[PDB]
């Protein structure tokens, strides 16, 4: 090899996810938006 | 949804019958599963209450105890073999390294079990102590149950009918909490893997791979 | 006659010798001999509970220790009948041979190889009958909860008081005695893993040496 | 509970509302007996005393039609599934005891007895204890009792009863002085009757047709329903390959 | 160099979650009519 | 191919899938034999 | 669809050796981490995500 | 249908559907019989009137 | 046996055409479907009777 590639092209990658950081950061935003949602919810 | 007065949900659902006499629903998590009637004095009422409620708390503290390590160890934090898996982590202290807290030299590194588990008696006998009289140095004497205070920074506990619901949600958590805690040590008693390990194993084939694939492990041999 | 197990002089767990008798149990109930020396059974409606569920645990303990040596029993002398699960604390894996679950030895009865599913319909269906034994439905609902009668008892029989007496103090003995004879099956399953035939069997050969003190050493600590 | 489904002026038809109107039924089905469906279309009913002349027998008819069918599934399926019964097959169970041949007994769950009753034998004792029950069954007298629907009736117990419908020591289990659950269970076992009985037919016609037991004929169908049908069977062998 | 896929990955979940919750959260009566 | 036993009413067969479209176009007949109301 | 695939012997398999042959599926792969992989993946030729 | 042509130049969409079924299918492929289409084709007629 | 099945098909065919013909206009017909219940029961008789048939006709066909 001549390059360092990502070499996660293909491969049946569930979401694209190659990395456990990558899927962490993503339930934890999604998990952020939810808290200030539900903690904001019934409007008050 | 109810939770407190007369219409509360039972243990059983429609098939649970009259709910006893001693319990009307005044305190979260009632339900009426009073088969034997271990809480027919109100005083021992009181205290199972309470030990209910430590032992809730203390539960949710060991579910994430138990489950955060051994995902932080097979999502790249360099945790040792023997400390992954909950059951061997006090096996970490006797090691060359210490305990390695998130797998780090220069983190914790505590090698005498001996001192370790000495200041350990002196902070929780404090706490404890100082939780069983009502009254601790700069706190009055209040509720022992729900302290509060200096407990809830926050001030959620300051609306009624919402830190009734906050009651229910922590009371139920805690028994999920317990149910999870009574399972590991039974994973941990047979399968002597952790318990993600038990669930990963599990999504493999979930046909053999379950609690019927252990059942003649403890046969006894003449 | 009836007062020789209900009266104030009754027969109790000393004979002559039950000189302090508790003030409570003053032989109403089936049974009723004043053991009691725990004193765990000082409330009343508490000790109502722990009667109904000895009565529950008694009768389940009659089946199963009356089934432990049906099979044993029916073992013929080679066991193209059963192979090794004709014993007791081995009748689990029956379910997990190439076979099946085979009933008496031949594929027409029984013949199940889904243990999950007959422990998902045997969870359902009795879980169910326990709603109904504590709520109520075709049966009964508004009958005693230990002692029913309705429907489950269509031979007559149950017509006559002393005969109640009589023959419910006979369930509360017969159960007591199934209840301590399976405590006997559990432990002779712990400290020998052999079968209760058999074992009775090598006794009456020699009585001599052969007891639980030639099993007294196997739990030594080495 | 909810006898109004059953019983009643407005009650399930043999055809609905929109189809059948509710003036189309004759005169005597007005909602009184178990299984009133309306569906008289031939001269057969005419009136409600014949209606209940033909009652006994179909009640009757019917319990018999089901314990034939249950006594026909239940052998075969043994046989096929690997108990020793030695003629499951109901329509070649007589063809055994005819030289020297006998019949097994597999009681459940502790069966595999050798019977050794002769054919006259068995033959002579069915035929008086039929016609004795049968004579108690049209004169209603019996001789002794203890049943458990009551512990030691006298013989004095059957006059003043009801024909047909017979309270007491037919009853074991009790549970039928309610009328709505009496009215619900007799719905209940009239449907099970004809179900009962509708199967029995199917039974004796698949049996002339395929030459084989039902119990067969259905695993054979769950196979390879396509494979073994009405059609499949009914067609013989192979089927020139339609191009 | 997955430090961007990183990042775009967090963005674009964080813009889909203000969607979701978005209309999840009681859109229909963001109406000036009587409904 | 049809098998032997139906072979003379693959004719009868050949003009069914017109069908489905004559019925929404018999249903605009109906509308309009109802004067559009 | 299960009973025809496993228990009528038919559908036809196009990868069985030779060029294909209807086969009587024995072992299907049920497994969630295959069929949620299967469901979740992305549309495009990468690998195709239904 | 012509049977001794491959079958996907005879503008067939459905058959295919049955095919896929395997119902009446050779080893490599082949068509060999026709019925089980005849009789799927009848069958959803007489569902079709009712 | 194939002229049978034939023959049965055609009447089933006018039969079939029959009720297309019928079973709308009759239905919609102003206090028709109270009158002709006994020929469209006929006739949905006689359909289905033939379709059994000519099923029972192409295993001996
Ligand atoms: C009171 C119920 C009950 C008891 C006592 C047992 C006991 C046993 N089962 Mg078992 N089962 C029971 C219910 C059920 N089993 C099964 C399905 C199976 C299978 C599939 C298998 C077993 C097997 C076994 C044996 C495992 C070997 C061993 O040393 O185990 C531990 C037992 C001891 C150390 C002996 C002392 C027992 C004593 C402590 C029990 C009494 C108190 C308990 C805490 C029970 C409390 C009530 C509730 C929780 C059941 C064992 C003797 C296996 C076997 O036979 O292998 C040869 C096997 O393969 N069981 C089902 C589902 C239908 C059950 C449903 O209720
Ligand atoms: C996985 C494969 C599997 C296979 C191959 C079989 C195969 C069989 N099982 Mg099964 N089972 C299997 C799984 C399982 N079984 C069971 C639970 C049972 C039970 C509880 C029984 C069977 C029985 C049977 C047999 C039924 C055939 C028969 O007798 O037909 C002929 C019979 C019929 C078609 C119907 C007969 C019904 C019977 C109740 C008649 C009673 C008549 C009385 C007049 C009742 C009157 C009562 C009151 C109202 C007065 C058969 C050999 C039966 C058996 O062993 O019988 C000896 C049986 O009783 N299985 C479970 C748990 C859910 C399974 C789980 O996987
Ligand atoms: C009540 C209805 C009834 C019906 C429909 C049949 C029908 C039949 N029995 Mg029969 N039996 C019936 C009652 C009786 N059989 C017998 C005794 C026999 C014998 C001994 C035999 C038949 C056989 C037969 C078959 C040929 C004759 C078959 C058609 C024969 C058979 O099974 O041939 C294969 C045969 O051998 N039956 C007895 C006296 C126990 C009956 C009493 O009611
Ligand atoms: C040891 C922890 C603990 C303690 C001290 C209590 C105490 C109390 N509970 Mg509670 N509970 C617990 C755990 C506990 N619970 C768990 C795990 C569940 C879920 C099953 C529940 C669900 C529950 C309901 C639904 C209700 C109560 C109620 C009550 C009150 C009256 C009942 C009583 O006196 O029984 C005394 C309890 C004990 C003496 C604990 C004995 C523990 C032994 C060792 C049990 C051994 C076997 C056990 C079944 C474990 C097997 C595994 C298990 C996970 C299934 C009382 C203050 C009632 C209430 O209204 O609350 C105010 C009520 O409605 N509990
Ligand atoms: C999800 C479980 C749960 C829930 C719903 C509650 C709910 C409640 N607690 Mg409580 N508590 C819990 C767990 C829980 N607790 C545990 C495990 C402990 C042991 C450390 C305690 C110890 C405790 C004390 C000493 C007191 C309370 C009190 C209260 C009441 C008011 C405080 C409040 O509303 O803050 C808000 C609660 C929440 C927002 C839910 C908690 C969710 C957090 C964010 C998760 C934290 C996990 C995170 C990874 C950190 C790990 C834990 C770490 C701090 C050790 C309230 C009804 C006070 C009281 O009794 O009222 C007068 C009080 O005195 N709790
Ligand atoms: C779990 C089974 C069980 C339960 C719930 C009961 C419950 C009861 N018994 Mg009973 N008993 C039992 C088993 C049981 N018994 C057995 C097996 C025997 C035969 C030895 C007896 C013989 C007996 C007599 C003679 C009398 C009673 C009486 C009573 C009643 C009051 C006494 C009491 O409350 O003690 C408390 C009981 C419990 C808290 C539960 C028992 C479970 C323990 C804690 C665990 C096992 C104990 C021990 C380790 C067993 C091993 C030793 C073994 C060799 C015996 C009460 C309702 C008295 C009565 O008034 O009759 C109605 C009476 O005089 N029992
Ligand atoms: C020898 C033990 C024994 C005794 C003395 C009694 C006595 C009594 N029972 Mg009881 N019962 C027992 C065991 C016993 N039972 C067991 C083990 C069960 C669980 C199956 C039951 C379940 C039960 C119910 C549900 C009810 C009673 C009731 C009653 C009362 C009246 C009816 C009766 O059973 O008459 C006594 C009859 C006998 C003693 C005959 C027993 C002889 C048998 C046939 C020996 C053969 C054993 C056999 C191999 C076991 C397998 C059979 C199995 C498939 C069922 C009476 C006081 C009724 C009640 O509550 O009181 C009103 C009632 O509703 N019992
Ligand atoms: C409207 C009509 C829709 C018609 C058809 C749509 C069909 C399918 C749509 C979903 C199929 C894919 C499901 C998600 C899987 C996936 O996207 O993987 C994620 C893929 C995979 O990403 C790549 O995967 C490769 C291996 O598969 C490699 O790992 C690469 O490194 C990685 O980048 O990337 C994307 O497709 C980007 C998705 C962005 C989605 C944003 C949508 C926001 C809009 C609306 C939100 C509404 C709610
Ligand atoms: C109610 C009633 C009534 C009726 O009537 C009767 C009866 C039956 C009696 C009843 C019931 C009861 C019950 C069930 C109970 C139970 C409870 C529980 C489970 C608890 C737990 C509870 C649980 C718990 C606390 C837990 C805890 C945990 C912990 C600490 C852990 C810790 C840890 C961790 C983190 C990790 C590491 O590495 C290790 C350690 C360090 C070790
Ligand atoms: C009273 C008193 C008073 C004083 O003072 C104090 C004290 C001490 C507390 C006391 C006493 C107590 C006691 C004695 C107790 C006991 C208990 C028991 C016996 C248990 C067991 C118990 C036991 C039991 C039930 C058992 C049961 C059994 C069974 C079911 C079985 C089953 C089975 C069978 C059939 C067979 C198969 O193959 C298997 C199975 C399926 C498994
Ligand atoms: C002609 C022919 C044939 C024959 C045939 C036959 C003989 C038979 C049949 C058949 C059939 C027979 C078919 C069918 C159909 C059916 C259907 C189509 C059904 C249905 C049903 C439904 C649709 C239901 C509805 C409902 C109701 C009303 C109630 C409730 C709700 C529900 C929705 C469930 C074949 C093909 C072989 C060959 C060629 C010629």
């Amino acid at each position: 090899l001549v390059d360092d590639r990502m070499n996660g092209d293909g491969t049946g990658l569930p979401f694209g996810v190659n990395d456990g950081i990558l899927g962490w950061v993503i339930a934890g935003t999604l998990g952020t938006i939810w808290a200030i949602y539900f903690v904001s919810q019934k409007d008050l | 949804s109810a939770w407190y007065g007369p219409d509360r949900p039972l243990f059983l659902g429609s098939l649970s019958g009259e709910p006893p006499s001693y319990l009307t629903g005044e305190f979260p998590g009632d339900y009426g599963w009073d088969t034997a009637g271990l809480s027919a004095d109100p005083t021992t009422f009181a205290r199972y209450r309470t030990i209910e409620l430590i032992h809730a708390r203390w539960a949710l503290l060991g579910a994430l105890g138990i489950i955060t390590p051994e995902l932080l160890a097979k999502n790249g934090v360099p945790f040792s073999e023997d400390g992954a898996i909950w059951f061997k982590a006090g096996a970490e202290i006797f090691k060359e390294g210490g305990l390695n807290y998130l797998g780090n030299e220069n983190l914790i590194h505590a090698q005498s079990i001996l001192a370790t588990l000495a200041v350990q008696v002196i902070v929780m006998g404090a706490a404890e102590g100082f939780r069983a009289n009502g009254e601790a140095p700069g706190v009055e004497g209040l509720d022992p149950l729900y302290p509060g205070g200096p407990f809830d920074p926050l001030g959620l506990a300051d609306d009624p009918e919402a830190f009734a619901e906050l009651k229910v949600k922590e009371i139920k958590n805690g028994r999920l909490a317990m149910f999870s805690c009574l399972g590991f040590f039974v994973q941990a008693i047979v399968t002597g893997k952790g318990p993600i390990q038990n669930l990963q194993d599990h999504l493999a084939d979930p046909g053999v791979n379950n609690a019927f694939a252990s059942a003649t492990k403890f046969v006894p041999t003449p | 006659t009836i007062n020789q197990f209900y009266g104030p002089d009754r027969n109790k767990w000393l004979g002559p010798y039950s000189t302090n008798t508790p003030p409570y149990l003053t032989g109403e109930f089936p049974g009723d001999y004043g053991w009691d020396t725990a004193g765990l059974s000082a409330d009343p409606e508490t000790f109502k509970r722990y009667r109904e569920l000895e009565l529950i645990h008694a009768r389940w303990a009659l089946l199963g220790a009356l089934g432990m040596v049906t099979p044993e029993l029916l073992q013929d002398d080679d066991g193209i009948m059963f192979g090794e699960s004709a014993i007791w604390f081995k009748a689990g894996a029956a379910i997990f041979q190439e076979g099946g679950l085979n009933y008496l030895g031949n594929p027409s009865l029984i013949h199940a190889q889904n243990i999950v599913a007959t422990l998902a319909v045997q969870v359902v269906l009795m879980g169910l009958v326990e709603g109904y034994r504590v709520n109520g439905g075709p049966a009964g609902e508004g009958l005693d909860p230990l002692y029913p009668g309705e429907a489950f008892d269509p031979l007559g029989l149950a017509d006559d008081p002393e005969a109640f007496a009589e023959l419910k103090v006979k369930e509360i003995k017969n159960g007591r005695l199934a209840m301590f004879a399976c405590l006997g099956f559990f432990v002779q399953a712990i400290v020998t893993g052999k079968g209760p035939i058999e074992n009775l069997t090598d006794h009456l050969a020699n009585p001599a040496e052969n007891n639980a003190f030639a099993y007294a050493t196997k739990f030594t600590p080495q | 509970p909810d006898l109004e489904k059953w019983y009643g002026p407005d009650r399930k038809l043999f055809l609905p509302g929109g189809l059948l109107d509710r003036d189309d039924v004759p005169e005597y089905l007005n909602g009184e007996l178990a299984g009133d469906y309306g569906y008289d279309p031939l001269g057969l009913g005419k009136d409600e005393e014949q209606v209940e002349k033909y009652r006994a027998n179909e009640l009757l008819h019917a319990r018999w039609a089901m314990l034939a069918a249950a006594g026909i599934i239940i052998p075969e399926g043994l046989q096929a599934n690997g108990a020793d019964i030695k003629g499951g097959t109901w329509f070649e169970t007589g063809a055994e005891m005819l030289n020297g041949g006998t019949l097994n007994y597999f009681a459940v769950p502790f069966g595999v007895v050798q019977n050794p009753l002769p054919l006259a034998a068995v033959t002579l004792i069915e035929i008086v204890l039929l016609g004795a029950v049968e004579k108690f069954r049209v004169d209603g007298t019996g001789p002794a009792g203890f049943s458990p629907g009551v512990g030691k009736f006298d013989s004095d117990i059957f006059d003043g009863l009801d024909k047909l419908y017979p309270g007491g020591p037919f009853d074991p289990l009790n549970l039928a002085d309610d009328p709505e659950v009496f009215a619900e269970l007799q719905v209940k076992e009239i449907k099970n009757g004809r179900l009962a009985m509708i199967a029995v037919l199917a039974f004796a016609i698949q049996s002339y047709v395929t030459g084989e037991g039902p119990y067969a004929n259905i695993t054979k169908h769950l196979s390879d329903p396509f494979g073994y049908n009405l059609l499949t069977v009914l067609q013989g062998d192979d089927r020139v390959p339609t191009l | 160099m997955l430090t961007l896929k990183i990042f775009v990955y967090t963005v674009v979940t964080f813009f889909v979650g203000l969607f979701i919750f978005g209309f999840l959260s009681n859109d229909p009566s963001r109406n000036p009519g009587k409904g | 191919k049809l098998p032997e036993a139906y072979a003379p009413f693959s004719p009868i067969v050949d003009v069914l899938p017109i069908i489905p479209v004559l019925f929404i176009l018999l249903a605009f007949v109906w509308q309009a034999s109802v004067s559009f109301r | 669809l299960v009973l025809k695939a496993l228990y009528f012997g038919g559908v036809y398999d196009t990868w069985a050796p030779g060029g294909g042959d209807v086969r009587i599926i024995s072992n299907p792969t049920t497994n969630a981490a295959i069929i949620f992989g299967y469901i979740v993946k992305s549309p495009f030729g990468g690998d195709g995500w239904i | 249908f012509v049977p001794e042509k491959p079958m996907y130049e005879q503008g067939l969409i459905l058959l295919p559907h049955i095919a896929t079924l395997g119902y009446g299918v050779g080893p490599g492929g082949e068509v060999l019989d026709t019925f089980p289409y005849f009789v799927s084709g009848v069958l959803h007629l007489i569902s079709s009137a009712v | 046996m194939t002229s049978i099945l034939q023959i049965a098909l055609l009447g089933l065919v006018l039969v079939s055409f029959a009720l297309v013909v019928g079973v709308p206009v009759v239905f919609a017909s102003p206090n028709g479907w109270t009158e002709n219940k006994g020929v469209v029961f006929s006739g949905l008789s006689v359909w289905f009777l033939l379709v059994f048939a000519v099923g029972v006709f192409n295993s001996f066909a």
